[PDB]
């Protein structure tokens, strides 16, 4: 029974591969050969908020590119106002641990998850005056990794149990459950239309979900390694991702395997967050060895590097508007590149 | 209405920085356990449970790991914050005591945990008097071994229960000396399944790893 | 896609011996510390041996310390288990495993619920 | 006591010897 | 019978995924050659913006 | 100073030899002795006076009054009298290599005391409570540096070369010598006490020993020197502060003399458990032996231990065996003592170390064209 099934899903691998191999007619690093470089970009920073009392996990930029949201390990949550570097709210969380962070599209709600398996979500709204639990949910049986707000009623979270889950906040329920991985899910990043996302998980393989289907779409088993970031190109239709192996790679929903791969000699840590820029342009991949890297996303070659940081760099964040990039390490401190 | 909102804030940010200049003093005086030990292991003695208690009128908070998931390699990051991991193995199916060797051995050469100091607790040393009877099978080197000269044993004990005992901490004193002795120290000690000095062993030893970080800063450990 | 394939196995005599091979395919094979992990009928996983990158670092469990042989061969990107005097008690299903991160020593792979990282395994009875 | 303190007095001590000296013997400083 | 409708439900995992739209690689990898020189001139990394716009010097 | 009353006790003299005014040659001051009836044609010999320290008493002037009530044609014989100056100018000499050593050594701990203070109060992360005191340190060493320079002006002013302007300079002078001085020795002891203080309690508030240590260095030695200014200007206030009164002296050395001592303990004390913690160490040897050697090497001069070799000495004379050999090794210490404090805890730290070579990584990556 097994037999006539494995040698079955060997011949469909080397279906899938072969017409991946049958579609290859050439690559991303030939036909930009005539693309002007993009230069020495040379970032520097113009802010640097210091409040946090334990390492920065995880930061997530609002819509209005005004506000973001940092979460630490002291248990503390605080919004910063990234003009006049004000802290406008400071929340103590039940738990200390927490792995992951969210801020709503209409800026009414915080969603914040960690260790404690309880995703807290937080309305700003406060008539009162002060912060409280509006809705805790607790279907999770591993450690919540990665959540994100597809709207005020819907949230996309992902488990350390080997699948994710679609909630809704007002009932309370699971809608919907993504049963397809066969390792811990690090973190999903949303499409701008809301209709389609990506999940990277600890087996190398990258999976496209159907919101409203429920299915998943695609197998991506390009890596070697442990898939950490993974980050959605501006139209929607490409993501690189960055993987423990020290190399990145820019992966296509429509070639159905790999564009380009981002390495280099001199470079062997671990890749703990990536993000595209406004444009697409530029791809900032935040390494182990304290820095980030600016990597030319149509040449494969450094722009530059942030050396700013004293700690491994864990969350990187770009605005909607490309103004600012904002990234978060375990120094405790929150450097706004401009 | 400019100036009223460049004012509002200014006092919304003092309020919040006297808050956090009150949580920051009380952050730093507590210090911070992980209770990491096996399933068969008397651990007792949602997904993350919490004791919080005082000694001496200094503060513990002690995280027992509950339902996770048995890949241990990502969720463990986030613990190179505490002031020491308490380990506890059931000395004694399989070979656990291999399982437990493998897993100091991981936790010991990880990068990320090199700061931090390890206490070990040495369980079930009366199921050891009992297999005095009944080992010396999955340990070849049992054999090729004296026991210490200079650690005393308690009165009423077999000696060949304390040559077992002692051969089974330098098991893991030999994965300790290894590597890595200069940043961090393992700390290995012996308990009954039923113990009470337990609290004031770990006081005893949080309370060294304090004192061995402070001369490690004036570079005179 | 990182692929491994155990190789060799079978039904032997106590007193025997036996090689097994682990083909790698799908990754920079000499980058990686790789082990062996066995399944007893009716038992959890329980390490067998290891090998780090540069093959300088060995070792083994108590029971089969100085009766297996584990080297890797980078050239080919293999690697190759000799079993000398083999034992009724060491019946089991082989699982050839690689370490999760390369240019490390820590390495968290005896998890029995689909470790995505080792191959699918060989049957060894005596 | 302290080194330099007691080299202040120490010095102090000599010092304060200018008047006996110049009076007596005028002759060298003229 | 569990495991063996496991490997059913990946056999038929990856029948859905084999039986998908392909789209040739040098077309689809000048899709976004085009975005990024659309879309050149409004990034604020790309080319650096005067003090008097930007909001954080 | 002391001159003036010299100038009374003349003044007074010459009112008396005239009170006794109110054939011999006749008794008249000549503004050195009063003279008696004299003997014509022969020599009147009278003692070297009694009321100078410095000069041999037991010789005698002659001074020869003639047949006709004159002096002869002023003799005098002041040979037997003069018998001690030879011996001040020789010790002249050794005091001279000593008043160079110490310029020498502040101005080496000077120079070298401002790097330190440089990268310290400029990098970001090497900001703590630790690297606060340290500064307080080296900022005592600094003020005490100056405070010697500042004092070497008026003494040199003194030496080689308007009166009053030079008392209450010297007063200043003298005030803040001894100020600045004070606070070193109180701010080793208060290190003493903050290494004590970690090791032996495990906690500690930052603010309160922060503010309690830099109110118990400041301030403290204010009061002292502020009773001292007092009572030295209730009862002497002539001259400068410079020569000693009597029991006086002691009211800033006792309370400074009283923090060698407890620092030395507090040493003493602090090694005994580096004893343990290598012996603890064994069981999870020369390397032992080497690691204690050097943690006292870099430990001996940050709390002074070499002071307590010659802390308690009663004054001697000014030239001998004992003063020369205990004033130029503490004299050699002393002035040293701020570049070793430097070198072993600021350049070699290995922290201060990678700051710098990131930051000069920094700055060749900045270079590139
Ligand atoms: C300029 C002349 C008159 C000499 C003045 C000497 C005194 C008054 C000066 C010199 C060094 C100064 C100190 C230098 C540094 C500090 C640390 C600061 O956090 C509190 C003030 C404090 C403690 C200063 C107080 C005043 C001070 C002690
Ligand atoms: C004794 C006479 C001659 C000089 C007196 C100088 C006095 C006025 C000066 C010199 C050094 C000064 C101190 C230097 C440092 C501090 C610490 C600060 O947090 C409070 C003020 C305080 C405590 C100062 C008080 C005033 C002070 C003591
Ligand atoms: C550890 C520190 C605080 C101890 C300080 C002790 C001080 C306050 C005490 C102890 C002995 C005291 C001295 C004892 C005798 C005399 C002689 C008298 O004609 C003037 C006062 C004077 C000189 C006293 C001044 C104050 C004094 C020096």
């Amino acid at each position: 029974e097994l037999d006539q099934l494995r040698q079955e899903a060997e011949q469909l691998k080397n279906q899938i591969r072969d017409a991946r191999k049958a579609c290859a007619d050439a690559t991303l690093s030939q036909i930009t050969n005539n693309i002007d470089p993009v230069g020495r970009i040379q970032m520097r920073t113009r802010r640097t908020l210091r409040g946090h009392l334990a390492k920065i996990y995880a930061m997530h930029w609002g819509t209005d590119s005004r506000l973001l949201v940092s979460a630490s390990q002291d248990g503390k949550l605080i919004i910063w106002d990234s003009y006049t570097t004000n802290k406008v709210h400071a929340i103590p969380l039940r738990s200390s641990w927490v792995m992951t962070c969210a801020y709503a599209p209409s800026g009414n709600y915080v969603a914040c998850g960690g260790l404690d398996n309880i995703c807290s979500i937080y309305n700003l709204k406060t008539r009162e005056g002060n912060v409280r639990v509006s809705r805790e949910l607790a279907g999770h049986t591993g450690y919540l990794s990665c959540c994100r707000f597809l709207d005020d009623n819907q949230i996309v979270t992902s488990s350390g149990d080997t699948t994710c889950a679609l909630w809704d906040i007002e009932t309370g329920q699971q809608t919907t459950t993504f049963t397809g991985h066969t390792g811990d899910v690090m973190s999903l990043s949303l499409a701008p239309d809301t209709r389609l996302f990506v999940s990277g998980a600890c087996d190398a393989s990258a999976k496209l979900w159907d919101v409203r289907e429920g299915m998943c779409r695609q197998t991506f088993t390009g890596h070697e390694s442990d898939i950490n970031a993974i980050c959605f190109f501006p139209n929607g239709n490409a993501f690189a991702t960055g993987s423990d192996d020290a190399t990145c790679r820019l992966f296509d929903l429509r070639a159905d395997q790999e564009l380009m791969t981002y390495s280099h000699d001199n470079i062997i840590c671990g890749i703990t967050s990536v993000s595209f820029s406004k444009s697409g342009r530029l791809l900032l991949a935040g390494y182990d060895d304290f820095n980030c890297n600016v990597w030319d996303a149509l040449k494969a070659d450094r722009a530059g590097v942030l050396a700013g940081h004293d700690n491994r760099v864990s969350c990187l964040g770009v605005t909607d508007d490309g103004m600012a990039v904002a990234t978060g390490s375990w120094d405790s401190f929150l450097k706004i590149w401009n | 209405d400019q100036r009223n909102e460049e004012k509002a804030q200014r006092e919304a940010n003092k309020k919040i920085e006297k808050q956090l200049q009150k949580d920051k003093q009380v952050y730093r005086a507590t210090h911070r356990l992980l209770l990491l030990g096996a399933g068969e292991s008397g651990k007792s003695t949602t997904g993350i449970f919490e004791t919080k208690f005082q000694v001496d009128k200094v503060n513990f908070h002690m995280f027992d790991v509950g339902g996770q998931r048995d890949e241990r390699r990502k969720w463990i990051q986030c613990f190179n914050d505490v002031t020491a991991i308490i380990f506890v193995v059931a000395s004694s199916q399989t070979n656990r005591l291999q399982e437990a060797l493998n897993l100091f051995k991981s936790i010991w050469n990880n990068r990320w945990l090199r700061t931090i100091s390890v206490i070990l607790f040495l369980n079930k040393q009366d199921l050891l008097a009992e297999k005095v009877l009944a080992i010396e099978d999955y340990f070849p080197e049992f054999a090729r071994y004296t026991t210490p000269e200079d650690a005393t044993p308690e009165p009423g004990e077999d000696p060949r229960v304390t040559r077992a005992k002692y051969f089974i901490r330098d098991e893991f004193l030999r994965i300790s000396t290894a590597s890595g002795d200069g940043r961090h120290y393992c700390y290995p000690h012996f308990t009954c399944a039923v113990d009470t000095e337990n609290i004031r062993r770990v006081f005893n030893d949080c309370r060294d790893i304090i004192q061995r970080m402070h001369l490690r800063q004036y570079e005179l450990l | 896609q990182v692929q491994l394939q155990e190789s060799g196995g079978g039904l032997v005599q106590p007193g025997g011996s036996l090689r097994l091979s682990c083909a790698a395919s799908g990754f920079t094979f000499s980058n990686y510390k790789m082990n062996w992990v066995r399944q007893a009928p009716g038992k959890g996983l329980e390490w067998v041996s290891d090998i780090s990158q540069s093959g300088a670092s060995i070792s083994y469990t108590g029971s089969v310390k100085g009766r297996f042989t584990i080297s890797r061969d980078n050239a080919k990107n293999t690697l190759y288990l000799q079993m000398n005097s083999l034992k009724p008690e060491d019946t089991a299903v082989y699982y050839c495993a690689r370490c999760p991160a390369p240019f490390t020593r820590d390495c968290f792979d005896v998890t029995s619920t689909t470790y995505a990282y080792r191959g699918q395994g060989t049957q060894v009875t005596v | 006591a302290v080194a330099e303190i007691q080299l202040m007095h120490q010095r102090a001590k000599w010092i304060q010897d200018a008047r006996r000296r110049a009076f007596l013997h005028k002759l060298i400083a003229e | 019978t569990a495991s063996i409708a496991q490997a059913r439900k990946l056999v038929e995992q990856l029948k859905m995924e084999a039986n998908i739209d392909r789209i040739k690689v040098s077309k689809a990898a000048a899709d976004l050659m085009a975005y990024c020189e659309a879309h050149a001139k409004e990034d604020p990394l790309l080319t650096p913006v005067p003090a008097s716009e930007n909001p954080f010097r | 100073m002391t001159k003036e009353e010299q100038i009374f006790l003349l003044h007074r003299a010459q009112a008396q030899c005239e009170k006794r005014l109110k054939r011999p040659c006749l008794p008249e001051w000549d503004h050195i002795l009063c003279w008696p009836l004299g003997a014509p044609g022969e020599v009147v010999a009278v003692p070297c006076p009694d009321y100078i320290y410095d000069f041999n008493h037991k010789g005698h002037a002659y001074r020869r009054c003639d047949r006709n009530g004159s002096w002869e044609l002023t003799w005098a014989n002041y040979s037997e009298c003069v018998k001690f100056l030879t011996n001040e100018t020789r010790e002249r000499e050794v005091f001279d290599r000593l008043a160079m050593i110490y310029t020498v050594g502040y101005s080496v701990s000077l120079a070298s005391l401002t790097v330190a203070v440089l990268i310290l109060a400029y990098f970001r992360r090497l900001h703590c409570t630790r690297n606060y005191i340290h500064m307080h340190l080296f900022l005592s060493f600094m003020l005490r540096a100056v405070s010697i320079f500042v004092k070497d002006a008026v003494l040199y002013s003194g030496a080689t070369l308007t009166a009053a302007a030079g008392y209450a300079g010297c007063r200043v002078a003298v005030t803040f010598f001894l100020y600045f001085l004070a606070t070193n020795y109180y701010w080793i002891l208060v290190e003493g006490l903050y290494l004590h203080s970690l090791i032996f309690m495990a906690f500690f508030s930052e603010k309160k020993y922060l503010w309690g240590f830099t109110v118990f260095g400041w301030g403290l030695p204010a009061v002292f020197v502020a009773v001292w200014v007092s009572v030295r200007a209730t009862l002497a206030n002539t001259g400068c502060w410079d020569l000693s009164s009597g029991n006086k002296k002691w009211i800033i050395q006792v309370p400074i003399l009283a923090s060698i001592v407890l620092n030395f303990i507090l040493f003493i004390n602090i090694v005994r458990v580096l004893a343990t913690k290598l012996r603890e160490t064994n069981a999870g040897t020369r390397q032992q032996y080497r690691k204690l050697l050097k943690s006292t090497l870099v430990l001996m001069p940050l709390f002074g231990v070499h002071y307590i070799v010659f802390m308690a000495t009663p004054y001697t004379e000014v030239s001998g065996t004992l003063w020369q050999v205990q004033m130029h090794y503490e004299m050699l210490f002393n002035s040293f003592q701020g570049f070793f404090v430097a070198i072993i805890y600021c350049f070699c730290n290995g922290e201060v170390q990678a700051e710098i070579k990131k930051s000069w990584s920094r700055w060749t990556l900045a270079l590139d064209f």
